[PDB]
């Protein structure tokens, strides 16, 4: 004797049942080991892609999108500044970490930057790394953005800085120093942004991404 | 924890809609299963370069009475066959043809007013994986299609009514639902920027790379 | 400092500390003919101030290369590893940036979204094909899509870093060393019908030089098929 | 791992097509078990010359309308029965005749609207196989049918409507389904070359052995 | 308490499903021993059968269409050559070994081919047979099929050559020299060809023969 409950003969659709096969004692091909076997989608999500930081304009449309000019003539002026957000900001929009995050609606975790100064050898000077907490709005002048968590940077010394960030915020580059170079050297730089996930990463309830049409 | 391509790529999704009359001009519907028609679950299936599944086909047949003017239509309940094409199968010409009985077709028949009827497929992959990306021409002296490999080859899917319900006319719809099982990935490779144009190939029309903003400061 | 590697009859001089970058942690193994294991120098392509960028299909890159040539002719089917290393040699006063990256089964969009492109178009035999900073015209034509912010395949060129890659920097580096398994659905496939990596070197941060300096700076690229095996 | 006997010859095959009408001419369907209908079965089963097997008959019975004049139609869910002849047993010569009742073939009773009904047969060969080929004549003292053993008898098999669903006419189609179970089989002999032409017997009209070429070098 | 999944209430031709006896309680004849049990289709597949090699024209509705002319009366002319096909070849379409192929869709194996030189005990000589691996086309001149895999059989002393294919192909037979006959002796012979599976063979995808209607 059985009694049929409530939710019998339903079809919902996320549900995980056996299946009849249609084609049984059929045989599946051994599978060969191919190089390179994703498990998990975070394992993509940590490596670094460039950012359009300069998405201004006509830029987007071009391959200078990715470079962020850095003149010598002209202290306090600053160099870039955008909202930290890897979810709905444009900036972070169609990055690696970005375009995963956009299939998911929770995520809790690290972000890291690394910024790659790409000028001539002979080029030196001093770069003002300032990221503001959340609550904060994004500084004004340079002695507001030294007064926070701040880095130094030095390019005659070290090529490429990295940034890790807590838990949205903002991140302001300032020129501490302009750019001197000997003669015969071009003065005027680019520099390029990698974003990446860092330490833990978590991403919650599965969306459809919102890029389709 | 829930990022697995598992959870990733195991969600039930619509990839065809078509529609077959009782009697009619159109008597049966034909789709050969390809997961190219569906853009959202096509964009997720282009993370991967090489990908292996099994599937688990569960349909959704729905009748509905026409606008006829004919009278005392007394109706009988409806019963719907699926015949499933194995690669290389014979393919019905026609909806009464002699196909319909071929025993290597593993057709299901189902009555409806009942639970929808579910089968699932095995990986029939000669080789040793579905490629998603080919980059090279499927005839082995060229002369061929690009990008065209034969190796992803699934199979077709055939429904029809197997008997005729009433003397007025009825029309029925069925919707396949594609559930990939025991999902593998390979080389992971970026996600498509541009918005697809034909399901046949990855010919696209230029894309700016993102949205663009006032200044770079802001 | 310098040093050299032998392979075969052909020699090399690379730094001491060549940073490889191992394809997907695995060396290319046999399945489970020695002469064809040599450095296929290819030729050096002029880096300008607004050249967009260049690819090479690696299988296609050594058709008409003696001896490699020869055997992917008469025999079918087999497989090849690689070691692809691209050596740019630039003064202190230049400056730009390089993404050296090999992309598998790289497939290429066409101009005309109605047909697919023709095999002259999309292969490069003994040169390299190169990109285009402008869209391609969308004609009656069989041309392939050479969109540089796209790569061709139809993504953000940014992200094209999933791929194993490595950033050669006119500032601190010089060199970049990619080992590249083989990687196919099937054990064995026709090298000539189908072409497995595409080699792709663009150049992000532009080249740039005071009046006075090399117009040009020469890249080099050189392939080395590592544990070959035919049918 | 995949050519054994078994796995070659255990496919559901129909083998029957015919209609029974609640009121008209033909109330009744009746056809004599036979594996020799169907070509397609015929052709795998005559590889051998000895096979022994067990049976596992399925039917699907679909009724419809019919074009008449009658109004004010009201149906009532229909019920079929089955009746399963040994050999040698009573043979109904009409509809409503008294041997649709004797408690020795074993009928199945249907309700529209269920799962097909399907009922199994064990092997009724009074010999220790059924012989595909039989090289003599039926008759002992001769003056018999040549090649016609009446060791492979299966029995016959009956279906009719119980209750008239409606005044109005209904028309219902049966489809049986062969499914040989537990296959032996015993001294291979080659592939039939010529085309089958009657089901009684192996007179066939005689073939070319293959299809031709140009030239013996080519 | 009990739910029905999507699933129930079918007919899915090919499952396996316990089946309600028509007929219980009754006796079912003890089977005896029959000479000669197949238990396997490949068994079939290992009999070497005749090829029709010559199906030029009326031959094929004559006995004639499984003999090889070899003439006295011509060096580099051929004997006779078709491809390596055993599947959708006309040669090898109605052979013991191709009609169990034209029931599966996939198969891996061997080819062995086995020729029987029927000719006068006084005849001698000596022909080339040379086996073109898939890629290459059939060759042209004798040298040529000599440059490849190749076996120069003697009818003068064995009467009966195997060849073992590996992994379609071609075969091709050359007159490497003349038949030899002394006075009273027939120079004009045939050859007759056998085919059967050898070492592994396997068949996948049971499908519907082509030579039904």
């Amino acid at each position: 004797p059985t009694m049929n409950t409530p939710g019998s003969c339903q079809f919902l659709t996320s549900d995980d049942f056996q299946s009849p096969s249609a084609m049984p004692q059929y045989d599946v091909t051994p599978e060969m080991r191919i190089p390179g076997e994703v498990k998990n989608l975070m394992e993509i999500a940590e490596v670094d892609s460039v950012v359009p930081v300069q998405n201004v304009g006509e830029k987007v449309n071009s391959m200078e999108a990715y470079q962020i000019p850095v003149r010598s003539n002209e202290s306090g002026t600053q160099v870039f500044g955008f909202p930290l957000q890897p979810g709905y900001s444009s900036v972070f929009s169609r990055t690696l970490l970005g375009e995963i995050l956009n299939y998911y609606t929770h995520w809790s975790g690290s972000i890291k930057l690394t910024f790659m100064f790409c000028g001539s050898a002979m080029a030196t000077g001093k770069f003002l790394l300032a990221y503001s907490p959340p609550g904060a709005g994004a500084p004004t002048k340079r002695v507001d953005a030294m007064l926070g968590t701040h880095v130094v940077w030095d390019v005659g010394l070290q090529s490429s800085c990295v940034l890790c960030i807590p838990w949205g915020g903002f991140i302001t580059c300032w020129y501490q120093t302009n750019i001197v170079v000997p003669a015969d050297a071009q003065s005027s730089c680019y520099i390029m942004c990698f974003v990446s996930a860092c330490n833990d990463f978590s991403v919650r309830l599965l969306k459809d991404t919102p890029f389709i049409s | 924890s829930e990022s697995t391509i598992e959870n990733f790529l195991c969600r039930s999704a619509c990839v065809y809609f078509t529609e077959y009359e009782n009697s009619g001009a159109k008597r049966y519907a034909e789709w050969v299963l390809t997961p190219r028609q569906a853009a959202q679950l096509r964009r997720k299936l282009e993370f991967f370069t090489y990908v292996r599944f099994d599937l688990e086909l569960t349909f959704v047949i729905t009748s509905t009475q026409q606008p006829s003017t004919t009278q005392n239509q007394d109706a009988q309940i409806l019963t719907h066959q699926i015949m499933y094409v194995p690669p290389g199968g014979p393919v019905p010409d026609k909806v009464d043809s002699y196909v319909w009985q071929t025993s290597t077709n593993p057709s299901v028949f189902w009555t409806e007013g009942n639970a929808p009827p579910r089968m699932s497929i095995p990986f029939l992959s000669i080789g040793n994986a579905y490629s998603n990306f080919y980059d090279g021409w499927s005839e082995f002296s060229r002369n061929g299609v690009y990008g065209i490999n034969t190796l992803n080859n699934m199979g077709t899917l055939y429904a029809r009514h197997v008997n005729a319900g009433s003397t007025g006319p009825i029309k029925s719809t069925i919707r396949i639902y594609f559930k990939p099982k025991h999902v593998k990935a390979w080389i992971p490779r970026p996600p498509r920027l541009c918005q697809y144009e034909k399901a046949k190939n990855v010919n696209f029309q230029p894309s700016g790379v993102t949205t663009t903003r006032q200044s770079i400061t802001t | 400092r310098a040093r050299s590697i032998t392979l075969g009859n052909s020699t090399i001089t690379t730094q001491e500390c060549a940073n490889v970058v191992v394809g997907y942690g695995v060396w290319p193994d046999y399945l489970k003919d020695v002469a064809t294991c040599r450095f296929y120098t290819l030729d050096s392509v002029q880096w300008q101030k607004t050249s967009p960028g260049w690819w090479w299909k690696l299988p296609d890159a050594l058709s008409n290369l003696g001896l490699f040539g020869q055997n992917m002719q008469y025999h079918y089917l087999g497989r090849t590893g690689y070691t692809v290393h691209v050596q740019c040699n630039a003064s202190k006063f230049h400056q730009g940036c390089l993404l050296v990256v090999c992309v598998p089964e790289a497939e290429m969009g066409c101009a005309t979204l109605d047909n697919t492109p023709s095999s002259a178009e999309l292969l490069g035999g003994d040169s390299a094909k190169e990109f285009a900073d402008k869209p391609v015209a969308s004609g009656s034509n069989k041309l392939v899509q050479r969109v540089v912010y796209n790569a061709g395949m139809g993504v953000g060129v940014g992200n094209l870093t999933i791929f194993p890659h490595q950033w050669i920097n006119l500032r601190t580096n010089n060199s970049a060393t990619i080992v590249m398994p083989y990687t196919n659905s099937v054990p064995m496939d026709n090298m000539f019908r189908h072409n497995n990596v595409t080699l792709m070197v663009i150049p992000f941060v532009p080249l740039d030089y005071c009046p006075g300096s090399t117009t040009y700076v020469p890249i080099t690229v050189t392939i080395a098929p590592m544990c070959a095996e035919y049918n």
